[PDB]
RNA sequence: ACGAAUCUCUUUGCCUUUUGGCUUAGAUCAAGUGUAGUAUCUGUUCUUUUCAGUGUAACAACUGAAAUGACCUAGGCUC
């Protein structure tokens, strides 16, 4: 059974993402946030 | 308005406790970069803020 | 049957070109199996004399050849939607492969610039302040920079006349616009395409 | 001195002088008024904030 | 929608002759006609020192056209 | 992105380094693609020279070393022009005499010596052999002269 | 009871132009104001027993104050 064409584009005259981050961007921000601590005091 | 305010497919609900402890993880990690946490938390990006 | 159902056959096809165009999955969820794989093979093959046809007007536009003006036209466009393509590409890797620079590289860049500023015994910019007396001269170069691309212009479309009219409304009360400058400072973080 | 508490959406400006006269708007009390004859008070000045800074529809209602 | 070519031969037995019209083409004049038959402190200083796929678009020769002709 | 953002805050009010950084993750569109910028820098912003320059000081300061891009700044009370130095024993004291970056291209010029200059060549040889002698073949020169 | 037809009704199955094509989504372009005043939807609120004054064509509405226990078969010269 085909179903029907509907287009997003077009009209008739008538009838009218999963993935999760990266523990590379976790352990970035862990780095640069231990980096100003340390740096700041 | 359609993409922000007015589909069906939006997510303008109440959010749960694991919510809260996901949103403050990822704007922890990705310190302004809001487009980017709304993706994640499959939300429009101002009530993300 | 052969007849009611072809014209619908040949309409999902057309749609399924103007995805891959838009760089959009085309999925219809209860359409059979074989009936997807023949179309998304076609498309490919569809995709490869579109793709490698812009790379031969591309490089004949290059070396001075005679090409017609649709034609030069035409390969802009394509090789606009091909740029974006590369470019989607490029940044769902980053999200699936992480960042590029390691976390011993990022502390080192960090701490290269604290031993710089602390060197020079840098002041830091504050935020645009609340007794400013210069804050009148900065407005008067910004918006006669955003002004003077409609110097020349004659026949402006309805966003044209749309930023004109914003500018206009800066000269006439400059106070108002520079409070509208500094909430947006503090506050606005999520911004318009 | 920018966001504060004030209608931003029916007002053509709001002035710094505007901060000292109608002030009550400006405040920020939402609750535990001074019973209604303070929430007569606040709506005179909502009036004459929309008859003075309002546009043409706010001002003429 | 097309839904259906052309068949030749409702041309073919069309009655101006067996031949065309008269008309004298170009590219049908003689041509070709025998046919042929076989038979050190400066080096210290600073802080970092010491497959063919199936895709056109996913390809090597592809993003190095991406990276000269969008620079 | 992550990395700007505390670069930025080195040098500017936070309230100012979240806004530049929040101003590039933006959706971008052409005619019905659309996706969100992620990565990179966006340089249609009118500030978008400003961090330019900014992250280009970065590099500068990892090809020159602290040491050396001290030398060509000048003290930061009183500091150099233009290819200026305060005396010629600064000069004289690093191979490096002259830097300018123009925006993505830089220009360094090198004086060496027999012994400095040959230092440097014996390290390179040493790890990157050459009995073949085809270090000639793609060395880039300029064809117009 | 059943062989059994014919009309009514439901379920199952059938099923209708369930896009005329193509390219650089083929391309581009879009809403005057002010001063006086009417008509017309919708949501929301009326938790009160008497009396007095105000008010009304009569109402209403508004302003003031204070009523409960016993019994008999809607009712009481009831207390």
């Amino acid at each position: 059974k085909i179903p029907a064409a509907v287009s997003n584009w077009k009209n008739p005259n008538g009838y009218t993402e999963n993935n999760t981050i990266n523990d590379g961007f976790m352990k970035l921000s862990e780095a640069l946030e231990n980096a100003d601590k340390k740096a700041r005091q | 308005r359609w993409n922000e305010y007015l589909n069906p497919k939006l997510n303008f609900t109440e959010f749960s406790k694991e919510e809260d402890a996901q949103l403050l993880d990822l704007a922890r990690e990705l310190p302004n970069q809001w487009r980017t946490i709304a993706d994640m938390m499959a939300r429009p990006a101002q009530v993300c803020v | 049957i052969r007849q009611k159902k072809a014209r619908t056959i040949l309409q999902h096809l057309s749609e399924a070109w103007r995805c891959w165009k838009a760089n959009i999955p085309w999925d219809v969820p209860g359409m059979p199996a074989p009936i997807k794989k023949i179309i998304e093979r076609y498309i490919k093959s569809k995709a490869d004399a579109w793709v490698s046809a812009a790379h031969y007007n591309r490089e004949r536009i290059k070396r001075g050849a005679h090409v017609e003006k649709t034609m030069v036209k035409k390969n802009l466009g394509r090789l606009t939607r091909l740029w974006i393509k590369n470019e989607q590409e490029r940044q769902r890797q980053i999200q699936k492969n992480g960042p590029e620079i390691t976390p011993e590289e990022a502390t080192t860049i960090f701490s290269v610039m604290v031993e710089w500023l602390e060197s020079r015994s840098f002041s830091p910019i504050p935020f645009p302040p609340l007794t400013y007396k210069n804050d009148t001269k900065i407005l008067v170069l910004a918006l006669e920079d955003l002004k003077d691309v409609y110097a020349s212009k004659v026949r402006l479309n309805a966003s044209e006349r749309e930023e004109l009219a914003l500018i206009e409304e800066a000269y006439d009360n400059p106070h108002d616009t520079l409070n509208r400058i500094k909430k947006y400072l503090l506050t606005q973080r999520v911004f318009k395409p | 001195a920018l966001v504060n508490v004030e209608g931003i959406h029916d007002l053509m400006f709001f002035k710094p002088s505007d901060h000292k006269y109608f002030a009550d708007v400006i405040s920020k009390k939402p609750i535990d008024e001074l019973n209604k004859d303070e929430k007569k008070e606040r709506t005179l000045s909502m009036l004459l904030l929309k008859i003075k800074n309002g546009n043409t529809a706010s001002r003429r209602t | 929608t097309s839904h259906r070519p052309q068949l030749e031969a409702r041309s073919g037995a069309k009655a101006a002759a067996y031949t065309p019209t008269g008309i004298e083409h170009a590219r049908l004049l003689p041509g070709h006609t025998t046919l042929k038959y076989r038979k050190r402190s400066w080096r210290k200083g600073t802080a970092f020192g010491r497959g063919y796929i199936n895709d056109m678009t996913k390809s090597e020769y592809h993003q190095e056209f991406l990276h000269k002709h969008v620079r | 992105f992550t990395l700007l953002n505390r670069l930025l805050r080195l040098i500017v009010d936070p309230n100012i380094a979240d806004y530049i950084t929040a101003k590039n993750n933006v959706v971008i569109n052409f005619k019905d693609m659309s996706h969100v910028n992620k990565y990179g820098l966006i340089r249609g912003l009118k500030f978008a020279s400003f961090i330019f320059q900014y992250y280009g000081l970065v590099i500068d300061l990892l090809l020159l070393g602290q040491e050396r891009a001290t030398d060509l700044a000048g003290p930061a009370n009183n500091p150099n022009e233009f290819m200026q130095f305060k005396s010629k024993e600064v000069e004289k004291a690093h191979p490096i005499r002259l830097y300018t970056r123009y925006l993505d291209r830089i220009y360094m010029l090198f004086h060496f010596e027999e012994d400095e200059g040959e230092e440097l060549t014996d390290e390179y040889l040493a790890e990157n052999p050459d009995p073949n002698f085809e270090n000639s073949i793609g060395y880039n020169n300029r064809k117009c002269w």
